[PDB]
């Protein structure tokens, strides 16, 4: 058969990712420019967010050196690429867990609704991949909106998850932190209540 | 905004490390047990960021003098440099790269590495530049040192830099690291050894390269990075 | 006073480099164009130095201690240890073994080194010690780097160490360089390929030794010394 | 035929030769005890002596970089191997070219006469051993003396030497600096005049 | 009392056979699967019991006449000796070795044991000795038979005798499975292959060895033990 | 790299164990002199206590052919490498687990602290090494006291422990039996409270 | 190590390299055009020169068949790379020796003074490449001018050769030429006085 060049393996991003990728968390000065964690200035169109979460092992500890890129649609719908600090909005962000409490968070606005190649409408969701010590290629997963039931039911990518009991894996649950409306997204990467995580 | 145009090769994940490696013992709890869900490639997947309009300051590529505290740092000074492409021999450019490692004496500038090895005061540890139009980075830095870690009894990290890409797409955004030729300690190490096929550890060695160096002055090693081939879109919806 | 007593094997100055090896661009001057003259052993070659009551500071062996001006130097903490021992296996006890070397940047403390890699404030670049009465020495150091000189118009030597040993008589007493295992500028140096036999470069190539490492701490190389070999002598004057 | 291990093949002591066996020519602090070239105290018993000298490349350049190991009996005829910095005489020292000059000095005794295998005089001499950049293996020669005319005549060892006129290369020259008996020994590595090197 | 003034060679977990090992099916429930934590040595870890004031019996490295009951036991009559040495090739003297294994039918004298092959009324399957100043010890014995067992519906182990090693601490003791030259029941074992690499099952195959036999009495069969080397410490806490 | 000769390999004690280490375990005669699980004679110095355990394996289940080597201090915190059963103490021992009840005992002391071999104390422990039927190479593990919780929480070797849960496993708890102090230190091998095992 | 392709080795340009690059000298028409030995029209700016010069084989004698090129600044320290024969200077020049006598010569301007990569400047000075039967590959050397002392003295290219007898070599000789000014550059190919060549 065909072969291709093979692509260059992955490898894990370690304890101290932090040096190249959040220079604050490592302890670091930071640079004039910084890829974080808030996706929308306060004029942003669309309904604004906060997410949080928390990530655990398979023995129900913490992974406190957690660190997350996201990738999402603008409340309209669409995918923002040019990335620029000047933007009210840009669909790429990256945070990473605190070492003491294990708690990532994200300031975004809700994303509106795409369709997937075949033009099936799916339900709103954030693009997720996760990276740490112990993880030797990313973990691709995708955030949903407990706010979503009559949407969630009908997408087709959750539809490829063949236990409706793993589904429930990937819905964020609405709450208020400081009078600001939240959503939590804790990720369970082994055992009980596993997060489901996909290949594409 | 961005168009889905475009659909990457599928990953060889025997290729790839596998999730769980257990003599990289961080491993262990930290991989899933149920087998990852297939789904088809989506806007969501075949879209991703460009950086082409992120600022980048003067010295960013260059860790010989991008955490200057009145002198050059200590160590083998090198230049770190190559092409990206994907699969089908494409050049990858305006893509972003990252890197990241310890000074010369395998200790990272970092508030969690307690090991006893001291930091170098003109030495930071971190890099970015984007490919430019034909698919070429290059680094200045300082050759990293070996770093034990506390997995076995004497484990001890091959020198290695941390190299971050996003390429076209987050279906291609890959962190690996990078050893250097001939380093004794690679053939040992259990997080190079999370790959399977001796074939594609061979794949993150960079070599000498004494063509690139500069006489009396820097070294260089060369490390060419393939993310998954783009190819367009054929007889879909029909 | 030191008496006659024994006889060294002769030298294979096949083995060890020619006078004559002209990529070594200052051996073309400094080698000579007339054949050595053999000359008896006599108890001037079959005599030396004897350096147990020679008085060695705590850290004479120890270059993370010996060059101490507020802080530990910078680059890869290892041990460097081996035996010395004659052509016939024999040890050679209470020797004295020289050491010097660049920092870990390639950059020498010497007045007339002007390469532009920085001094380090904590680094000498100078160790001694004596063999043990089993013929073992070891020292601590930081590994250097590789340094660039004025040869050919790129040339680099391959991380190396310096080495002293007096042995048993004047006959005995060699100076060498150590390598390190798998240094890829080991084939491409003219000092190096001075050696004309690849068999006898690699007896100057130390070794990676993790069974001499100190685990979270420093790393170790084993070079082992041959000298040449001593026997009585037998059915002379007769 | 019978192969015993190899020796550790020799390399160039280099430039920097200094840093570890002449502190002081390198720039740097001494350590409380070094190898140098006084090997007689003022209360050693023979003829006080300077031994002073100058070494020539193949192109009669000045090798300012020359490091020179030197071995000699006492004035008695002895080889003292239990080197001592408290001894008031060492068979054994160490010198090294001047940089600005190119010229090493010794100080030492007048050596006595010392018998070869087969019982018969040498004449006094110095073993000296020379290692420097851009020699790949030491060269040995001897130092004799330009006032033991008789003694050189009968020495074994010179006599090993075909020509006669090659003889004359290895005899030191009489003087006097600052009114102290001297000897100069020039050392030509290559071409016209060129030193006797040794093979033993 | 005992000092910490020794470091043992980190042992290879890969060398070793591993704690989960399927075929072998009682190893599913009784291995760890969270990974092993790795501390430092100390004086806890680098000491152990020095059994040179044990008393032992006139019989007990005996096993024809330790258990005698009117007459010689039943089978192929062996001495089993060898050295134990350390990684480095040091004899380890005065260091307690202790054997067990079933009898020339490969019936246990084990209340546990209900195996149909008879117990000999004059074998009971237990030798104890101490090796002498240059780490030699030595058995007489019979050669145990083959034992089936309830792993797969038809398997059986080959003749095999238990030993066990104390070493100079408790770092190094040991217990191992000797297993005879030729015997075809190994390559089937699924014990012996709880051992990954086949030139680390070789290190427990012990070989006849006519050199030491009695003529019209006895075989012989050699089996040297290899321990972690031992080490003295070095440049500690400095 | 250099190689030394490799390590004899290690092979499961089997199910009969008792044979050539628990005599009387295996339902035969012993010797003489047997080491066993009495490491104290009532004269020894300190504090006397007995110990006792079960060890589980992953469903479980009572693992009733265990094998137990202990290596502990004396009161005083020095380890007593001279065997001897005419000693009043030894540092040594050995036990086993009842095929009925599947319980281990031992007659001992109370350690004193011992420093790491950086100078920092470590918590009262004795060091066991448990071999079974189905255990391929024996596991390491420490027994600590829950009277010393204090020492406990400041042990380097504990502290190595990443997750303050697992360290719980190897502390065990104090009772009453027969007017005695006692522990009772049962041991998981897999699953559910998995107790810590250690390399070195 | 990283290999590039391996260059074309070189060959010696052979007794009759006249045939292909010195048309005349070889006794043959000349084409329209051809690259040869007057660099500068009466026209250049800048001191008109003349160079000559006779070549020395490792016995002391005339090299008849040598070939040289030679690049240059113009009198403002430029390279001129546009090679045409309309225009008044060009930076590039062949020329010979004659059969007879042994002599070649240029008719060029003396260049102006160039910084190297450093920005250091270097003393005025001609590069040539020497070929002839009997070099296998040709030899690089520069001609420096004798009424440039202070220039020469601080040259970075002059300061890399060693020995300062050895820079002599390449300090042509101012003379008077039919009431022009010239110097003569001689080069030694081997021996005394040999003429230093570069490797870059
Ligand atoms: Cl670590
Ligand atoms: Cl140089
Ligand atoms: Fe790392
Ligand atoms: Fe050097
Ligand atoms: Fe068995
Ligand atoms: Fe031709």
């Amino acid at each position: 058969p065909i072969e291709l060049l093979p692509e260059t393996p992955s490898q894990t991003a370690g304890p101290y990712v932090h040096i190249g990728l959040a220079l604050e968390a490592a302890g670091n000065p930071t640079r004039d420019q910084e890829i974080w964690n808030r996706l929308a200035k306060p004029d942003a169109p669309g309904e604004h967010i906060l997410l949080l979460g928390q990530v655990y092992d398979g023995n129900g500890h913490l992974v406190r050196d957690s660190f997350l890129e996201v990738w999402q649609a603008d409340a309209n719908g669409e995918y923002q690429d040019a990335y620029n600090l000047e933007n009210a909005f840009n669909s790429f962000g990256r945070t990473a867990t605190t070492f003491d409490a294990g708690e990532w968070t994200l300031h975004t606005v809700k994303p509106g609704v795409v369709n997937n190649a075949a033009g099936v409408p799916m339900a709103p969701h954030i693009n997720i991949s996760l990276f740490a010590r112990g993880i030797n290629i990313h973990l691709h997963t995708r955030l949903y909106f407990d706010d979503e039931a009559q949407a969630n039911a009908k997408c087709p990518v959750l539809n490829l998850i063949e236990q409706p009991q793993r589904r429930e894996t990937l819905i964020a649950k609405r709450c208020e932190v400081d009078g600001k409306t939240a959503y939590r997204f804790d990720i369970r990467i082994q055992g009980e209540g596993e997060t489901v995580f996909f290949d594409f | 905004p961005a168009q889905d145009n475009s659909r990457f090769v599928i990953r060889d994940r025997n290729w790839h490390p596998k999730a769980l490696t257990p003599d990289y013992k961080t491993s262990i709890a930290r991989s899933p047990r149920q087998a990852l869900v297939s789904i088809p490639q989506s806007i969501s997947e075949t879209t991703g960021p460009n950086f082409s309009h992120l600022g980048f300051g003067a010295h960013d590529h260059d860790l010989l003098l991008n955490f200057n505290n009145g002198g050059l740092p200590i160590g083998e000074r090198i230049i770190v440099a190559g092409r990206v492409v994907d699969q089908y021999g494409k050049p990858v450019p305006n893509t972003l790269v990252e890197m990241w490692q310890a000074n010369a004496g395998g200790r990272y500038r970092h508030k969690n590495d307690r090991y006893l090895a001291p930091l170098d005061p003109n030495f930071g540890g971190v890099g970015r530049c984007l490919t430019d139009s034909d698919g070429y980075y290059s680094f200045r830095t300082i050759k990293p040192g070996p770093h034990p870690w506390r997995n076995g009894p004497n484990d001890w990290r091959p020198a290695h830099i941390y190299f971050g890409i996003s390429g076209p797409s987050i279906a291609t955004k890959l962190i690996t690291q990078l050893y250097f030729e001939g380093d004794p300690l690679i053939p040992m190490c259990p997080i190079v050894k999370s790959i399977a096929n001796p074939e594609a550890v061979q794949q993150l060695i960079a070599k000498l390269d004494m063509n690139n160096a500069n006489p009396m002055d820097c070294l260089a090693y060369r490390f060419d990075i393939v993310l998954r081939g783009q190819r367009k879109t054929h007889f879909e919806n029909c």
